[PDB]
C-alpha cells in the first residue's frame, strides 16, 4: 500500500494456495499495537493486467493488529487471522466487502490471552472443513470451527 | 415557418430557418431567424448576429 | 555427422525404416514410403504424448525417459524431446 | 446561494476545487481573441 | 476478567463521540445519544461502581454487558455509515471528471449507482430526518461536480461537439451543398443547446427533490454564453 | 493459470476479455458450472445475448457459432468454449 | 379522396453468418479444424 | 452405455431420439468430438438447425436453449448435452 | 446501443424521438413484443394514433403507411420498424 | 410448412385461406419481404385493403387491428402475422 507503506513495516506475509496470484501482506508499527487500529491487509494479484502492484487488489480494514493471516486450502478466498487482542476473526472475501468479517470470537475467559499464532487444520469430517486454532500464551490448545469461533470447542 | 414543433419558453440566441418556393421552380428561398426573450444577456447575445 | 550415423543405422538388417518428425507430425527426413512416413509420424507423436502423461500421472515430478512399443510385425522406439523426437522401426525377428 | 458555505466535505470539494481551477486557467491561457 | 470488556465499552463511548461527528448524519448522532443514555443510566451509580471489582466483579460484569450490547448496536450502525460514506464519495469524485460532451453515458451511469446507494440507505427503515441528511448533503456535492462540467463546456463547448460533414460541389456556376448549409449549422446549434439543457434536468441523489438545486447554475454561469456563441459565430464567419 | 488460445473466430479485444473473464471466474469459483455461468452472463451483458459457455477438463463438442463470436482456450488444464448462437 | 396516398414499403433484415467448428479437450496439438511448404521446421 | 436421463425440456419422442442417436454415435465413434458431431447432425436434419452437442466425462455448462429443445443425460459414465439455440 | 437509421419517411423530430423511445424500450424490456408495445403506445400518445411497431432480428415485411410517418432503424443488432397506418 | 395457428380473430374460412395462401407463398418465394408482399396483395384483392403482413423467424409486434381481421400462425419455423388496419 503506497501511503501506508511509508511508515509501516512488513510483519506477516502469505500466499493463497488457491489463487496463486494472490500475494498477501500486512505491515504494522512495532509499538502501540494494544490500543488503536494500526494497519490494513494489503493484497495484490500477480495475474492478468496487474501492471500496478502498488495498487492493492483487496484491502481488509482490520480493527486491530493482526498477524499470520492465511487462506484455507480449499475455499477460493477465505481467511482467518489472529488479532493482538487475543481474538481470531474469520473474513469471507467472497462478498467483496473486504473489511467485513464473517464471525467474531468472544471476550470472556475462553480465550482472553494475546494468542501468538493462528493455524488451520483439516477437520476429521468432510475434507472441505478446516478447523482454526490459536496458540494460547497461557497454556491452552484452542481449536474451533468457522461458526465455532464463538464458544470455542476444544 | 410551417413547423409542428412545441414552443420552448426560454431562449439563448436561438437559431432557426425556413424555406419557400416560387412556383416556376424551387429556388430554395431560405430565411434565417434569430430570437431572444427577456432581459437576459441582451448585448452579449444581440451584438453577435448583427 | 548425424546423417552418416542414420545411414549406417539404416544399413543394419534389423532396421526397417527411420523417420525424423519435427513439427508435431510434420517430417523432414524419411527412409520410407510417403503414406507410411506420414502415418507413422502422426501415430508416434500421439503415442509418446500419452506415455509422458502416464508418467506424470504416476508421479507429478517425473517425465518420460524412453518409450518402446513392440508388435509381431516390427518394433518402434522413440525418445523424449523438447522440440522434436526421432522414430526408428526395426524388425525384432 | 451557489456558494454552499454552510456545508463541509474534504475529498469531494478539494478535488473539485483543484480540477475547477486547472481547467479554467488552461482555457484562459489559450488567449483566444474571441 | 473485567478490564478486557470494560475498556471496550469505555472506548466505544469515547470514540463514537468524536467519529460520528465526521458525518453529521442524525442516523448516528441520535442513536449515539440513546447509547449515551444507557451509559448514563449505569453512571447514576458510578460512586458505587467504583468499588465493585475490588470485592465482587460480577455485578460490574452485568453493567458492562448492558453497555456492550448497546455498543454492538451502535458499532453496527457506524460500519454501515462508513460503508455508505465511502460509496458516495467514490462516485461523486468520478462524476466531476466526466466531460458531458464526450462521456455523457458515464455521467448517467454514475448517477444510477448513487441512486442505488441511496435506495440502500432508505431500505434500512429510516425516517425523513436521517435519509434527508444523506441525500441533501451529497446532492450539494453533486451540484459542485455538475457545475464543474457545465463551466468546462462554456469555455470549450464548440471544440467538443459531434462531428458534422458536408459535401460541396459546383452546378451551373453555383455552389451547391449536400446537405444544405443552413441545415448543418442548425444541427450545430442544436448540439450547443442540448449541452446547456443537461445541467437542469437532473435525476441523481434525491431524485424526488427540487431540481432547482442544480438549474440555478445555468443562469449563474450564463456569462459563458458570450464565449460559446462568439466562437460559434467566428467559426461560421471563417466558414463563410 | 496460463491462458493458451488454440482457436478463435473473434476480434482481438473480445478474445482478451473472454480469457480475462474466465480467469476471474476461475479465481472466484471451483465448480465448473458456476465458472461457466459467470462467463456466459458477463458476455450477454457486454456483447449482447445469447452466449453459451462450457468449462471442463474432459469433453468433446461440435457446435455452431456466429462469426466473430467463438473462442476455445485453456486456463492451465481447464478448457473454456464460449460462443454466440441465437 | 381522403386516402390521398398509400405508400407501400418492403422491409428485409440481413442474414446471420454462422460456421461449424470442432473442439476437443484431450487431443493433438491442433485441437479442432473447420469442416506442404514445411518452412515450419526450418527455424529449429 | 446404459442411458439415464438427468434433466430434459423435451418431448418424450425427442428424448428417445436423443438416446438412440447418442447410442449409435458411441457404438460407431471412439473420439468425443466425432460422437458429438454425429448427434448434432442427426437433429439438424430431423428437427431443423441449429443444434449443439457436448459429449464428455468432466465439464460444467451454462447455456440457453429454445423451449422444449434441451436434454442432458448419461450413457454410462459419459454426459451428453444436446440442445437447440439459433 | 448505437442507433443506425436505414430508411425513413419522417420528420427529424419524430426520427430522433423514435430512437429515444426504442432505446428506453430496449433498456426496459428484453422480449420483442413488449419492446414494440412500449414504442407503439408512446407514439400514439405523442403523435396521435394509429401506430404499429415490429421489433426483431429476423423478418421481412410488406406494409402500407401514411406519408411522413415511417422509420426503420437498428439499435445494435435489433431492427425496429415503426409507422402510422389508420 | 405444417401450420399451427396461435391466435386469430377471423372467420374459419379466411383462416384456412390465409394458411393456404401463406403456404403457397413460401413454396413460391424465397425471401421474407417477397413472401409478405405476395400474401398482403392477395388479401387486398379478395378482402379489400388495407392489409399488412410480417413474415419471419425472430420478431415481436404490437399492432392494432380491425375486429375479425387478425391471425398469427406458424408454418414450421416461420411465423406469419396477417391483419387488416386502415
Amino acid at each position: 500500500p503506497p501511503a501506508q507503506a511509508q511508515g509501516l513495516h512488513v510483519t506477516s506475509i502469505s500466499w493463497n494456495s488457491t489463487g496463486s496470484v494472490v500475494a498477501c501482506a500486512y505491515g504494522r508499527l512495532d509499538h502501540g499495537d494494544w490500543s488503536t487500529l494500526k494497519s490494513f491487509v494489503c493484497a495484490w494479484n500477480l495475474d492478468r493486467r496487474d501492471l500496478r502492484p502498488q495498487q492493492p487488489s483487496a484491502v481488509v480494514e482490520v480493527p486491530s493488529a493482526v498477524l499470520c493471516l492465511a487462506f484455507h486450502p480449499t475455499q477460493p478466498s477465505h481467511v482467518a487471522g489472529g488479532l493482538y487482542s487475543g481474538e481470531v476473526l474469520v473474513w469471507d472475501l467472497s462478498r467483496l466487502e473486504d473489511p467485513l468479517l464473517w464471525r467474531t470470537g468472544l471476550t470472556d475467559d475462553t480465550h482472553t490471552d494475546p494468542v501468538s499464532q493462528v493455524v488451520w487444520l483439516p477437520e476429521p469430517g468432510h475434507s472441505h472443513r478446516f478447523q482454526v486454532l490459536s496458540v494460547a500464551t497461557d497454556g491452552k490448545v484452542l481449536l474451533w470451527q468457522g461458526i465455532g469461533v464463538g464458544q470455542l470447542q476444544l | 415557418l410551417d413547423r409542428d414543433e412545441p414552443p420552448k419558453p426560454t431562449l439563448a440566441l436561438e437559431y432557426t430557418y425556413g424555406r419557400r418556393a416560387k412556383g416556376h421552380n424551387t429556388p430554395k428561398d431560405i430565411a434565417h431567424f434569430w430570437e431572444l426573450g427577456g432581459g437576459t444577456s441582451l448585448l452579449d447575445l444581440i451584438s453577435i448576429p448583427i | 555427422e548425424v546423417e552418416e550415423t542414420l545411414k549406417r543405422l539404416q544399413s543394419q538388417k534389423g532396421v526397417q525404416g527411420i523417420i525424423v518428425v519435427n513439427t508435431e507430425g510434420i517430417p523432414i527426413k524419411s527412409t520410407m514410403d510417403n503414406p507410411t512416413t506420414t502415418q507413422y509420424a502422426s501415430l508416434m507423436h500421439s503415442f509418446i504424448l500419452k506415455a509422458r502423461s502416464t508418467v506424470r500421472d504416476i508421479d507429478p515430478q517425473n517425465d518420460l525417459t524412453f518409450l518402446r512399443i513392440r508388435s509381431k510385425k516390427n518394433e518402434i522406439m522413440v525418445a523424449p524431446d523438447k522440440d522434436y523426437f526421432l522414430i526408428v522401426i526395426q524388425n525384432p525377428t | 446561494d451557489p456558494a454552499r458555505d454552510p456545508q463541509y466535505a474534504e475529498n469531494e470539494v478539494d478535488e473539485m476545487r483543484i480540477q475547477k481551477d486547472l481547467e479554467l486557467e488552461q482555457y484562459k491561457r489559450s488567449s483566444s481573441k474571441s | 476478567k473485567q478490564a478486557i470488556i470494560l475498556k471496550q465499552v469505555a472506548h466505544f463511548y469515547n470514540s463514537i463521540d468524536q467519529q460520528m461527528i465526521q458525518s453529521q448524519r442524525p442516523m448516528m448522532l441520535q442513536s449515539a445519544l440513546a447509547f449515551e443514555q444507557i451509559i448514563k443510566n449505569s453512571k447514576a451509580g458510578s460512586g458505587g461502581k467504583s468499588q465493585i471489582t475490588w470485592d465482587n466483579p460480577k455485578e460490574l460484569e452485568g453493567y458492562i454487558q448492558k453497555l456492550q450490547n448497546a455498543a454492538e448496536r451502535l458499532a453496527t450502525e457506524n460500519r454501515k455509515l462508513r460503508k455508505w460514506h465511502t460509496t458516495f464519495c467514490e462516485k461523486v469524485v468520478v462524476l466531476m471528471n466526466i466531460d458531458l460532451l464526450r462521456q455523457q453515458q458515464r455521467w448517467k451511469d454514475g448517477l444510477q449507482e448513487l441512486r442505488t446507494g441511496l435506495a440502500t440507505v432508505e431500505a434500512q427503515g429510516f425516517q425523513a430526518s436521517d435519509m434527508h441528511a444523506w441525500k441533501q448533503h451529497w446532492n450539494h456535492q453533486l451540484y459542485k461536480a455538475l457545475e464543474h462540467q457545465y463551466q468546462m463546456g462554456l469555455e470549450a463547448l464548440n471544440e467538443n461537439l459531434p462531428e458534422i460533414n458536408i459535401d460541396l460541389t459546383y452546378k451551373q456556376g453555383r455552389l451547391q451543398f449536400r446537405p444544405p448549409f443552413e441545415e448543418i449549422r442548425a444541427k450545430y446549434y442544436r448540439e450547443m443547446k442540448r449541452f446547456i439543457g443537461i445541467p437542469n434536468q437532473f435525476k441523481g441523489v434525491g431524485e424526488a427533490g427540487d431540481e432547482s438545486i442544480f438549474s440555478i447554475m445555468i443562469d449563474r454561469n450564463a456569462s459563458g454564453f458570450l464565449t460559446i456563441f462568439s466562437k460559434a459565430e467566428d467559426l461560421f464567419r471563417r466558414l463563410s | 493459470r496460463k491462458a493458451v488460445i488454440k482457436n478463435a473466430d473473434m476480434s482481438e479485444e473480445m478474445q482478451q476479455d473472454s480469457v480475462e473473464c474466465a480467469t476471474q471466474a476461475l479465481e472466484k469459483y471451483n465448480i465448473e458450472k458456476d465458472i461457466a455461468a459467470h462467463i456466459k452472463k458477463e458476455f450477454d451483458k457486454k456483447y449482447n445475448p445469447t452466449w453459451h459457455c462450457i468449462v471442463g477438463r474432459n469433453f468433446g463438442s461440435y457446435v455452431t457459432h456466429e462469426t466473430k463470436h467463438f473462442i476455445y482456450f485453456y486456463l492451465g488444464q481447464v478448457a473454456i468454449l464460449l460462443f454466440k448462437s441465437g | 379522396q381522403c386516402n390521398e396516398d398509400n405508400v407501400e414499403r418492403d422491409i428485409q433484415t440481413e442474414e446471420i453468418e454462422t460456421r461449424e467448428v470442432w473442439t476437443q479437450h484431450p487431443g493433438e496439438s491442433t485441437v479442432v479444424s473447420g469442416g506442404t511448404s514445411d518452412a515450419v521446421v526450418m527455424p529449429k
